[PDB]
């Protein structure tokens, strides 16, 4: 049978996703100001001591 | 081949052919389409000598008693109405009293057809089909419903008495639960799996005594439906629930003398002070009258689907509705003779009746037997 | 007592500890008797232990404990058309599964449990053993016999009661019409009491619209006919009288549009009550709130029964929402496809009021697309305004993959095959592909077909098409009709509305042939086309680099991309000579597709299949006989070879081919069938006229797993194709097919089947009149 | 161009003449919003600004719309019912 | 595949079919430890495992739903930043995973539903471990994965744009900058509400936008 079934350690294939990609900002000018990020969009930015690609390991 | 397209259920069909005291026929004289496929309580009855026998397809009989030559005949299937025909179709068995053949039907009409030629000397309506066959007394005809509903209709001219609803079963079942006069009060079982006893001239209750279970959050009986109706021999009802559950209980309290609550009882006749009963292995037992004691059962009867032992020719006389008359010893269940006679399966009693034994299947109708 | 030491003997889900804990006396708190009886029930309120016996020694607790854990697995035996896993949900009713607490008491209650299941599954004879078989250590496989005997069957239901109508014309009115009384037949019965529960009010309804509000089913008894098979019911009910709506008052919030309401609710004062009608009425506002934006539109009729002239009084409680609702709309099931793909495929705007329709016109637009299973939507009111509501479209895309094949029977013979397959847009990428082909002797055959349908903003179907036909008719070499046609066709639609989209195309038709077949009607063409080639003899060649320009336009009014229903769509498309041209010709066509539902459960709509084509040339040319028309086979008249409905060339009095094969592959030629022989196969007609006449149709005895896209499809085919160039003097003898008076007929079933290759069509097809040349082929296979 | 046949767009979130009529410079917001619900758009830049914009597309040449801007202030009062039509 | 051989000799042939890659095999050793025998020591670790070899046989709702086996089985673990990790790791998976990116067909126009499950995971993570192992590479899938969630919406925004909708473009625009007004995506739907309000006669509204353009373009 040519189905198989093999697959080992790491994050997925987008390693791009290891490098959290460049927001370019948008600052509100006075007297109009826009609301914030809202519903998912919450990143606590904690590239604090952690594992990015095959050094995450997953078991 | 053409075989193998099917699926069964079983049952043990004529165990011992007997013919002991060899049974033949009175006479035959068949009425039409009889009992059929319904829940029906419409059975034969012999009167007179004039065989007063009618079918579910309109056609009353009067055959004669010897050979069932029609002394009149008659067809209850009336012209019109909301099926656009009117047959017989009776769900109460032939009772007659005086020139009135009261049956009760599932067009809901109980007659009372004049015994000389048949015509209906009255006819007034129930609450649908009835459970019980017409009950003739106090000038009363009492009918107890598949509404529940113990009625009383005039018993010579027609008109409603009191239409009292006492016992309806769980989920509408159906069931024998006829009204049974018994000291005065109508004694009614209830395919609600109860019995009670009820002051027959205006339906005041007398006691209603639940005995076990019926249909519905107890899943019971539908191989055979069990006649609650009470055969009230003395103050004692002696009476079954719905699922078979025999009792014997006060009548003017429903105190609890004994019951079966045990009991797969299908058919059941008070036989002296033995108890002869049919179970729901078609079995006859002799349970006594104070307690369930066994004073004999039956082997010879097994998955029959049998009718009520009746007595007829010295012998424990029950047809099934495989159509076998079968003759039990009246002691301890032996068969003495077996009988078929049938064109059909006897759903209907053995009418042993004018010194023979009456009968009519669904199309097996009236045939009668002596040995 | 005291206990130094809790003996635990098997245990095998709840933990040793875990064990000792559900002991209310717990090693080293004191034993008393009543702790060990309450040691005994709180291990048994474990819910894991099948048997506890709690002793001593002396104080040191003995704890003998039988184990409920894991039913490592349950055997089904007995396990009939009612599926296992609900005889194992009936028994999941009974609190028990694989991998459980196995208490041995339940074993009755999965029966009974089951047998009351059998009962309302609509048998009663059928009953069920449970059986436990004990697995290593405490574990159990629950084996299950399953005694089903018979079922139930609904016999006659018997309505007292009835004072209105009789009770079989209702029975006729929920299903049923007579049985060969030399008319009308129909078919058989059963047992579910839903259907009792459905036609009771299939009554009422007939009950409610001719009077009769005051109707009322007063009871029902079902017959226990002793035999757990009959089921005869005796239903009370009371018609009451007739009744009459005598009146709409209308009242509540109308929302400014109360003529409007009104006019909903325009009655005859008088006329036989129809309450189906009214909640019609009611639902006729809603949709005019709806439309007018308020999306919550209370409407509530309320029918003053005036039982004294028995009549009915319609008081109307009306109350709408506000316009605004449509404050945005969400798109969710567009994981392969993108949102702007499916959000161009609305009516519905966000910063709008709710018209009603314009969410579902674009989901029948969604409906009309095609690259789905299911169209679906969430319209969720966003609370906290009532002008916002989340319309959230989540729908499911298509599934994928479509393969068609023929065979030669390569590697047993030559290696000779028929390619195919379709790819349906892909992933979701917006390109649909499907792509054929064929290498034989006689022909290797290059097609390429993509699009991205959509590729520019204004609905550009980038569609090229490509062909290389290096098709030679081989019978040893190039001597019966080589023709290398190879080129392009690129192809471009626009909507120029909603549901109107246009199309043109240009065509580059380079064929290169040589031996063609000695025929009038090959030559005749070439006879248009300046030449005068060989009659006698396939020594003829042909080079013809065709530009051509195509157009056409569509119609697209018709449910489903995949089972429609209801509709009309018309498809226009035709074709026209440029210069650079090799020909000047014109070649034009139109394809329809109008549903006609019969049944309003749209299980019989009529199917209207007919093709139509018309060219010739621009002036001093023909259109080519390789453009003329034909039909048969898997055509709109089926049950006939292919290219069997058509005119019949002559082959003019014949020699070798350039080599003939020997009383092989006749053309009049010098080996067998001389002196003009006719072409019996339809070599076509410049002109085109056939029809198909196809239903949908229900499969009543087939699982509905697939029979969603799974249409049975009566026909009766018809039609003919002609020749306006058809010459008659050169066919006197012959097939004369200048006229459209060559009416084929045949008749028979198509049968499409849903693979997961797609749709699968087949067909049987006996042709009962026939014309000129036809072949029949009932067995008739196609894709 | 000359085109005569075409889809066509509308676009809600309007004020009829009743809804103008409801309320008035220094109605609040929420008695505005009693009678009008709120707009499918307002000011976040600046202050309550509440849109009730129409547009439509009714063909080729010409265009419908009628933008209504309810300004309200800081305090949600009604300052501005700015009716403006199309152009 | 499925062993009913002692947990330990299952676990033994489990710890090997992870190790041999036999995912086929080694969920069937995982499941019969954990199902046949839910009192493995390991079966934190097996469930670690399953979520692993779910995944590491591409079954991604079954690592999360072996992932929520493990939020049941150990809401104390150590790994669960494992998990919460493992969660938007299926879904980013769970979103978007079609082979159609190597012949330039997008899929961030797509919908991003787990991507958005991936985003409150990754998030999840950062939040409920902001210290651990996962939680960089998390950091790592939020920044990028905004800005993913910021081309779907913004091909909605740009779709109300191309409707005419431009009341919808500012729900849209400022429903990006209400979602992210940090992506480069919102600095240029921000000229689309600048056009809509200026197509709507709002162009004072519209040359506010512009003033927008002016800070939040930079």
């Amino acid at each position: 049978c040519s189905s198989d079934s093999r697959y080992k350690r790491q994050v997925s294939g987008d390693e791009a996703y290891l490098e959290a990609a460049p927001l370019a900002e948008l600052h509100a000018p006075a007297g109009m100001i826009l609301p914030v990020t809202s519903g998912d969009y919450a990143i606590p930015v904690t590239n604090g001591s952690g594992a990015v690609g095959k050094a995450l390991d997953i078991r | 081949l053409f075989n193998s397209e099917e699926d069964v259920v079983k049952m043990s069909p004529l165990p011992t052919v007997e013919n002991q005291f060899t049974p033949t026929t009175a006479w035959s004289t068949s009425v039409g389409s009889g009992i059929g496929n319904f829940y029906s309580n419409l059975h034969p009855a012999l009167a007179d000598n004039v065989v007063y026998a009618a079918d579910r397809a309109g056609l009353v009989k009067a055959l004669n008693a010897d050979d069932g030559k029609e002394i009149w005949s008659v067809s209850l299937a009336e012209k019109d109405g909301w099926f656009s025909k009117e047959p017989a179709l009776l769900s109460g068995g032939v009772t007659v009293s005086g020139g009135h053949v009261y049956i009760g039907s599932e067009k809901a009409q109980v007659y009372a057809l004049n015994t000389s030629d048949g015509t209906v000397a009255w006819q007034t309506k129930v609450a649908g089909e009835a459970l019980s066959r017409p009950v003739v007394s106090d000038g009363l005809v009492l009918i107890h419903t598949s509404n529940g509903q113990l009625q009383a209709l005039n018993e010579a001219d027609g008109a409603v008495k009191w239409t009292v609803n006492l016992d309806m079963p769980s989920l509408s079942l159906r069931g024998e639960s006829a009204p049974t006069t018994a000291f005065g009060a109508a004694v009614v079982g209830g395919d609600n799996g109860r019995v009670s006893a009820v002051l027959m001239e205006q339906g005041q209750m007398i006691w209603q005594q639940r005995i076990s279970q019926a249909t519905g959050s107890t899943e019971i009986d539908r191989l055979s439906d069990v006649d609650t109706t009470p055969v009230v021999v003395n103050g004692v009802v002696f009476a079954l629930a719905y699922n078979g559950n025999l009792t014997a209980l006060d009548l003017r309290s429903g105190q609890i003398m004994w019951k079966r609550e045990l009991g797969s009882v299908n058919d059941f006749i008070v036989d002296g002070n033995r108890i002869y009963l049919v179970d729901q292995n078609d079995r006859v037992m002799a349970l006594t009258i104070d307690g369930g004691v066994t004073l004999w059962t039956q082997s010879d009867l097994l998955h029959r689907l049998l009718t009520s032992p009746v007595l007829y020719n010295g012998n424990l006389v029950v047809g099934d509705s495989e159509g076998y008359l079968h003759w039990i010893n009246v002691e301890d269940g032996r068969f003495v003779a077996q009988q078929k006679v049938d064109s059909s399966g006897f759903q209907t009693e053995p009418v042993a009746a004018d010194g023979k034994l009456l009968i009519q299947a669904k199309d097996g109708t009236v045939y009668s037997i002596t040995r | 007592f005291v206990v130094k030491d809790i003996h635990f003997e098997g245990l095998q889900r709840v933990a040793v500890g875990a064990a000792l804990l559900s002991m209310p006396v717990r090693t080293g708190d004191t034993v008393n008797d009543e702790d060990i009886s309450n040691t005994i029930r709180a291990l048994f309120a474990t819910g894991n232990f099948e048997d506890v016996r709690v002793l001593r020694d002396g104080d040191t607790l003995l704890v003998q404990v039988k184990e409920r854990p894991t039913i490592a697995s349950i055997t089904f035996s007995g396990n009939k058309s009612v599926k296992d896993d609900m005889l194992k949900q009936n028994l999941e009713a009974s609190g028990v599964r694989v991998g459980e607490s196995l208490d041995r008491t339940t074993i009755a209650d999965i029966e009974k449990g089951l047998e009351d299941f059998y009962y309302s599954v609509g048998k009663y004879s059928a009953s069920v053993k449970a059986v436990v078989t004990p697995l290593p250590r405490n574990r159990v496989d629950l084996k299950l016999v399953f005694q089903e005997g018979v079922s139930a069957e609904i016999q006659q239901i018997n309505i007292v009661g009835n004072h209105a109508f009789t009770t079989d014309e209702l029975i006729s009115h929920f299903q049923l019409r007579d049985e060969v009384p030399w008319w009308n037949v129909v078919g058989d019965r059963k047992y579910q009491k839903q259907k009792l529960a459905g036609d009771l009010e299939t009554l009422r309804s007939y009950y409610l619209d001719r009077g009769y509000a005051r109707f009322n089913i007063d009871s029902t008894q079902v017959s226990l006919t002793p035999d757990k098979k009959g089921i005869y019911v005796t239903v009370n009910i009371t018609e009451g009288d007739q009744y009459k709506l005598s009146g709409v008052e209308v009242s509540g919030n109308l929302a400014g549009h109360s003529a409007e309401i009104e006019q909903l609710t325009k009655i005859e004062p008088g006329e036989l009550y129809n309450g189906t009608k009214v909640t019609k009425m009611e639902d006729d506002i809603k949709k005019l709130l709806g439309r007018y934006g308020y999306a919550y539109p209370r409407v509530q009729s309320m029918p003053e029964i005036n039982d004294a002239d028995k009549t009915v009084k319609l008081r109307v409680n009306v109350d709408a929402g506000n316009r605004f609702y449509v404050r945005k709309i969400r798109f969710e099931g567009n994981d392969t496809s993108k949102d702007a793909v499916l959000r161009r495929e609305m009516r519905q705007m966000e910063g709008a009021w709710l018209g009603s329709d314009l969410v579902d016109q674009g989901k029948e637009r969604l409906n009309r697309l095609g690259f789905f299973e299911t169209v679906d939507t969430d319209t969720q009111r966003v609370p906290g305004s009532p002008d916002q509501v989340d319309v959230v479209y989540k729908v499911k895309e298509r599934n994928t993959g479509s393969f068609n094949f023929g065979i030669g029977y390569g590697t047993e013979s030559g290696v000779s095959f028929q390619a195919g397959v379709q790819q349906d847009n892909w992933l979701g990428t917006g390109y649909a592909v499907g792509i054929n082909g064929t290498k034989n002797d006689y022909q290797t055959y290059a097609e390429l077909s993509v699009t991205n349908p959509y590729f520019t903003v204004d609905g550009v179907s980038l569609g090229g098409r490509l062909f290389y036909n290096d098709f030679q008719a081989d019978d040893a070499d190039l001597s019966d009709y080589t023709n290398k046609s190879y080129g392009t066709d690129v192809t471009l639609g626009f909507p120029i509305n909603e549901y109107n989209s246009l199309r043109a195309g240009l065509g580059y038709v380079h064929n290169s042939l040589s031996n063609m077949q000695p025929q009038v009607a090959m030559w005749r063409y070439l006879y248009s086309m300046g030449e005068h080639p060989s009659t006698s003899d396939q020594d003829n060649s042909f080079k013809t680099d065709d530009f051509t320009f195509n157009y056409g336009w569509t119609y697209n009014k018709l449910d489903r991309g995949y089972f429609p229903t209801d509709g009309s769509r018309v498809n226009l498309t035709g074709k026209v000579t440029i210069p650079g041209s090799d020909n000047e010709y014109y070649k034009v066509t139109l394809d329809t597709a109008t549903y006609v539902p019969i049944d309003d459960d749209h299980k019989w709509v009529v199917l209207g299949r007919t093709r139509w084509g018309y060219g010739d040339g621009l002036g001093g040319k023909e259109m080519p006989f390789y453009e003329n028309f034909y039909a048969g086979g898997s055509s709109t008249v089926r049950g006939f070879q292919s290219n069997t409905i058509g005119p019949k060339a002559v082959y003019f009095p014949h020699q070798a081919s350039n080599y003939d094969p020997d009383y092989d592959y006749e053309c009049a030629t010098q080996d067998g069938a001389k002196d003009l022989c006719k072409s019996d196969d339809a070599v076509g007609g410049n002109a085109m006229a056939v029809a198909s006449l196809e239903f949908i149709t229900p499969t009543p005895f087939i699982s509905d797993k697939y029979a969603n896209s799974v249409r049975t499809s009566f026909f009766w085919d018809m039609g003919t194709v002609w020749d306006t160039n058809w010459d008659s003097s050169q066919y006197s003898g012959y097939p004369d097919y200048s006229d459209p008076s060559n009416i084929r007929m045949s008749a028979g079933i198509a049968l499409q089947w849903m693979s997961p290759l797609g749709p699968l069509v087949f067909s049987y097809a006996q042709p009962f009149k026939k014309y000129d040349g036809d072949k029949a082929e009932q067995f008739q296979f196609n894709i | 161009e000359r085109v005569v046949y075409r889809p066509d767009i509308n676009q809600g979130n309007y004020l009829t003449a009743n809804d103008v009529s409801k309320i008035r410079v220094g109605m609040t917001q929420q008695q505005v919003a009693y009678a009008l619900g709120t707009p499918l758009m307002s000011d976040p830049f600046g202050t309550n600004t509440w849109f009730y914009v129409f547009r439509q597309q009714p063909g080729h040449e010409g265009v419908t719309q009628q933008t209504l801007t309810l300004t309200f202030n800081s305090s949600g009062v009604l300052t501005n019912i700015d009716n403006k039509p199309a152009l | 595949e499925v062993p009913d051989n002692p947990p330990n000799e299952i676990y033994a042939t489990a710890q090997q079919k992870l190790q041999d890659g036999n995912w086929r095999q080694a969920i069937t050793q995982l499941e019969a430890l954990d199902n046949r025998y839910p009192f493995g020591p390991y079966s934190q670790q097996v469930q670690l495992d399953l979520i692993y070899a779910y995944y590491k046989n591409a079954d991604l709702p079954l690592a999360q739903a072996a992932i929520d086996r493990f939020i049941r089985l150990n809401p104390t673990h150590p790994n669960i930043d494992y998990v919460m990790y493992m969660r938007g790791l299926t879904n980013m998976a769970l979103d978007d995973s079609a082979l159609q990116g190597f012949f330039g067909v997008d899929r961030s126009d797509r919908d991003p539903q787990h991507a958005r499950a991936a985003f409150s995971d990754f998030s999840k993570l950062v939040r409920g471990y902001p210290n651990s192992q996962y939680t960089t590479d998390a950091t790592k899938r939020l920044v990028f994965l905004k800005d993913r969630l910021a081309k779907y919406e913004y091909s909605v925004a740009e779709y109300y744009t191309e409707r005419g909708a431009w009341v919808a473009v500012v729900n849209r625009v400022e429903g990006m900058l209400r979602d992210y007004p940090d992506t480069q995506a919102t600095r240029d739907a921000l000229p689309l509400m600048e056009n809509a309000y200026r197509q709507m006669q709002m162009n004072a509204q519209a040359e506010k936008v512009a003033k927008i353009i002016a800070a939040n373009s930079s």
